[PDB]
RNA sequence: UAGCUUCAGCGAUGGAUCGGUUGCAUCGAGUAUCGAUGAAGAACGCAGCUUGCUGCGUUACUUACCACGAAUUGCAGAGAGUGGUGAAAUUUCGAACGCAUAGCACCAACUGGGCCUCCAGUUGGUACGUCUGGUUCAGGGUUGUU
RNA sequence: CUCAACCUGAACUCAGUCGUGAUUACCCGCUGAACUUAAGCAUAUCAUUUAGCGGAGGAAAAGAAACUAAAAAGGAUUCCCU
RNA sequence: UAAAUAUCGACUCGAUUGCGAUAGCGAACAAGUACCGUGAGGGAAAGUUGCAAAGGACUUUGAAGAGAGAGUUCAAGAGAACGUGAAAUCGCUGGAGUGGAACCGGAGACAGUUGAU
RNA sequence: ACGUUUCCGACCCGUCUUGAAACACGGAUUGCGGAGUGCUUGUCUACUGCGAGUCAAAGGGUGUUAAAACCUUGCGGCGAA
RNA sequence: AGGCUCGGCUGGAGCUUCCGUCAGUGCAGAUCGUAAUGGUAGUAGCAAAUAUUCAAGUUCGAUCCUUGAAGACUGAAGUGGAGAAGGGUUCCACGUGAACAGUAGUUGGAUGUGGGUCAGUCGAUCCUAAGGUACUGGCGAACGCCUUGUAUCAUCGGUGGCG
């Protein structure tokens, strides 16, 4: 809702943080098994039951 | 046979200490045997070895090479000596990972705390051959 | 009509966020929380719930103090005093 | 369905046993547990017996045991005057005093009076402070001969 | 670059006051220059500039609360975050010298009753 | 012829089986250490590039001190870095403490607004129950005195 | 009626203390079922037990006889075998 | 009012006639995680290239996926979803049969296989 | 010999049932997993040791290839009325 | 007979005879558990809400994206313009190959990278409603409950002087 709450925006800024694909970078580290973010969420598949 | 009663003799305990060591134990670990000469002339039979040290090459498909440790890459539990490369694909030359245990030291890179660390373990060495 | 056409009056929540254990399950109504009982001074926990015990357990979470406790017990609780004062 | 010649079955296991069981695994590991207690108890009190406190003769309470004796809790006070022995006497050098127990027998009172004879007897009492012997202190030889007693004092 | 505590030590409280806004303000300009396409060279500076912060703020404590153990070392009562952190159960213990208080009975028992070494002779 | 069935050879689909194993299960041993000096738990945040996990708390993948003695490593980058750990520090919720529980308010000092009754900032403080003592009190409850 | 005692009861952001809340394997006090067995079922059994509440420690509790017993007597508590 | 007693819940250790990835704790792995329910709560799947990434430069067709060459390698038919790689199911090549089932036992023949101091 | 072709025979298995090829039920196919166990107490039987005895408990003593093995019982279990 | 030996091919690190003894010791079924796969089968089907056409642009590639022309529809109790709950970045720009958009796709609420929400006057904040929940007070073995009421109750604060 627009007229939300600022602890309610502080939750939804932390998830929209966490919904990023992983660094390149990192599967060249040494015993590196990570090939992806597994845990991305899509704002319209999954919902944040808060 | 082991004595102690607070040394594990257990296979997965010995493997999980081995590859979960600290730093400063991998430097213990990663340790090479000193050539017949360098023994005879310092006293001591291995020492944990350490970058800027000449090397020669006892087993391997690179037995007999020589060169200088440009790296001792204490993660991956391997040293990457001089001279001791490949080409990838591209041309690029990579080091060649090799295994501490399998080549010799030839010359010791000295400073005042290595000195300080050869002279304990000859003064050691020197003690238990006299009473052996 | 129970069922499909039923569901698109679903848009009260019953259930906020606990300022406590930070779930989604304080009742705004009852205001209390259905997981740890927040406000009420004690913790709600049942043994009949022993997964729920599990999961919200001591050892579940960071135990920082805890750790620090064990990490000091080890000397005797020593407080005062320095190493040796030395150099390289 | 029992059948045929069978002695009638009496298992009480009727109830939610599984959640009362006791093993017998550790009986190895608490006999080593005792035996290193009582070395570390040695080694804080020697030369004093391991044992601890004297303790009486007994005679088993019932007729069916009436002709046994063996160890009892400790000396009554009547005993102890016979063999003129202090109860404060007795708490220093190691005798066990049983303030409930009274003597109603003359052998019974003998018995235990010459056990505490023997006793102080084999006693060897060390100098109060060793530089300065006093009466009654063992003498200096005889402190030399001292050694933990194990087992029971006077089987 | 990397300070050293040791020599800080000696340093007086204005003088570490100043060099904390140095190492201050050369954050806030290596700040500015990630966010204005800086160079890698000039970002991997800012971690020694963080802790280079961290040393001196390591320092003004360390002294600040040296001088005030000082000061209350002979207080009866002493500021709370001056007393020792034991565990609530070892504050709330009793103290030593009240743990070794004994009653006149008691004191008159030791003297009286005290027991002697003595071995048997098997 | 084609199709269908079947045999031999070849290849797909599928992930069984085999070979270990930093995991698990059970047995045994040694210790006694949570919290108003703010616990367990939760939330948010912290890295040059690093979402997750792990670590940490505004000194934020860690400071100081002490041991050892040359690295870290994916790219960069420049007594290292690891371990111990006695000094310092330890955000907000939470028994959770000014009142309420996702908001608003009181007391002081100091500082700035030019002055300040008015604003703003900073710092200290304001919970419930209870023990010991202190101060100020109330009651013809009992008593003396004028 | 004045002053002064005591008794009882208050207010204090008065000086200095202490309690609260976690943990579950064991420990202490309460509260307290039914499935089940009885080839049905109600006493009985499960069971003075799941579940619920409170309170501690490194152990807890118990403990120095208003005891056992009926011998020629034993002699705090706890635990093991029988 | 200590000891002998209970107990691995916490911290630290040693073992085993136990399981060996559908087993063993639910979890060998970013597991009390993803995900589900308004809530109490429910709750997975998921181990393996190679000694070493040396993780396939370069040429060539294509917009690209991708393919044809080449190279690395003990080996890549070990090529990234990568150790081995079963059965069911499926495609191709050759042979043979084929009237409303097909399979099967016994007995020969043919094809075929194999042995002959 | 799980190829073809002939001659003879030839109904789909498991199960409950007096009776199943059944117009009785389960079974589309393949892999892997999948069900008389543990313990207490009886009784009989077989084998071993000793034998009017036998086994010894808790425990104790010793044992460092020390949870083992070895030694150890006026007393206890069963037996001898 | 249960099964076994050897040959050939694949595979890359363990396996095995015999003697005792032990067992989580043998599958065709359990509408068995779990994983995978068939015939059905290129089959049922992708048919409500009137409707699209022409030329061009871009592109390797256009029924579906974009431009222009035409033809229709919602028809102001709209298929228009904005909000409350709810969502939580879906908003905007630039790239896009795979997946998703049950045809397609150069397009997208998809995917990669960035940007974006500015208040003395709009709201919250403030007052109280229905009602909730504390105090004490009672009850309760107890966590804690019950009452919001003369039950409880020593619950203060206003002008003025003085200072």
């Amino acid at each position: 809702s627009a007229l939300k709450k600022s602890f309610i925006k502080r939750k939804l800024a932390k998830k929209q943080k966490q919904n990023r694909p992983m660094p390149q970078w990192v599967r060249m580290k040494t015993g590196n098994t990570m090939k992806y973010n597994a845990k991305r969420r899509h704002w319209r598949r999954t919902k944040l039951k808060l | 046979m082991k004595v102690n009663p607070f040394v594990s003799s257990d296979s997965g305990k010995s493997r999980k200490a081995h590859f979960n060591a600290p730093s400063h134990e991998r430097r213990r670990i990663m340790s090479a045997p000193l050539t017949k000469e360098l023994r005879t002339k310092h006293g001591i039979r291995a020492i944990p070895i350490r970058t800027d040290d000449e090397v020669v090459v006892m087993r391997g498909r690179h037995k007999g090479n020589t060169g200088r440790v440009l790296r001792c890459y204490r993660k991956k539990f391997v040293i990457h000596i001089d001279k001791i490369t490949r080409e990838k694909a591209n041309g690029s030359t990579v080091h060649i990972g090799i295994h501490p245990s399998k080549v010799a030291i030839t010359k010791l890179k000295l400073d005042k705390d290595r000195r300080a660390l050869v002279e304990r373990k000859a003064a050691g060495r020197s003690r238990v051959t006299g009473i052996l | 009509t129970k069922g499909t056409q039923a569901f698109g009056k679903k848009h009260v929540k019953s259930h906020t966020l606990c300022k406590r254990c930070g779930k989604s399950s304080f009742h705004i109504q009852k205001k209390r929380c259905a997981s740890c009982g927040y406000p009420d001074a004690k913790k709600r926990t049942y043994n009949w719930g022993a997964k729920s015990i599990r999961r919200r357990t001591t050892g579940t979470g960071r135990t920082r103090h805890l750790r620090d406790v064990n990490a000091r017990f080890r000397n005797g609780f020593r407080e005062g005093t320095t190493p040796k004062p030395r150099a390289q | 369905a029992p059948r045929g010649n069978q002695m009638l079955g009496n298992a009480h296991f009727r109830k939610h046993w599984h959640k009362r069981i006791k093993t017998w695994f550790d009986q190895p590991a608490r006999k080593l547990r005792r035996r290193q207690n009582r070395q570390a108890k040695a080694v804080e009190i020697a030369p004093r017996p391991v044992a601890g406190l004297l303790r009486s003769v007994v005679r088993c309470p019932q007729k069916r045991y009436n002709t046994k004796t063996r160890l009892g809790r400790g000396f009554s006070l009547q005993e102890l005057k016979a063999a003129g022995i202090s109860q404060a006497q007795a708490r220093t050098i190691g005798i066990a005093v049983d303030v409930r127990r009274t003597n109603k027998t003359a052998e019974g009172l003998k018995a235990n009076a010459d056990r505490l004879k023997e006793y102080k007897a084999k006693l060897i009492l060390f100098p109060k402070k060793a530089s300065a012997p006093k009466k009654g202190d063992s003498s200096a030889e005889e402190l030399k001969v001292a050694a933990q007693l194990r087992g029971d004092v006077l089987p | 670059t990397k300070l050293k505590c040791k020599s800080l030590r000696g340093e007086k409280k204005d003088a570490l006051q100043k060099k904390l806004d140095e190492q201050k303000t050369e954050l806030a300009t290596l700040r500015v220059s990630k966010v204005t396409g800086g160079a890698a060279s000039k970002l991997s500076k800012i971690r020694v500039v963080r802790k280079n912060i961290a040393r001196l703020l390591t320092v003004i404590n360390q002294t600040q609360k040296q001088e005030l153990r000082k000061f209350y070392a002979d207080h009866k009562y002493k500021p709370i975050d001056l007393r020792l952190k034991k565990t609530r159960a070892i504050r709330r213990r009793l103290t030593a010298h009240e743990l070794s208080l004994r009653s006149a009975k008691q004191q008159a028992k030791s003297r009286n009753q005290a027991v002697r070494k003595f071995a048997v002779k098997a």
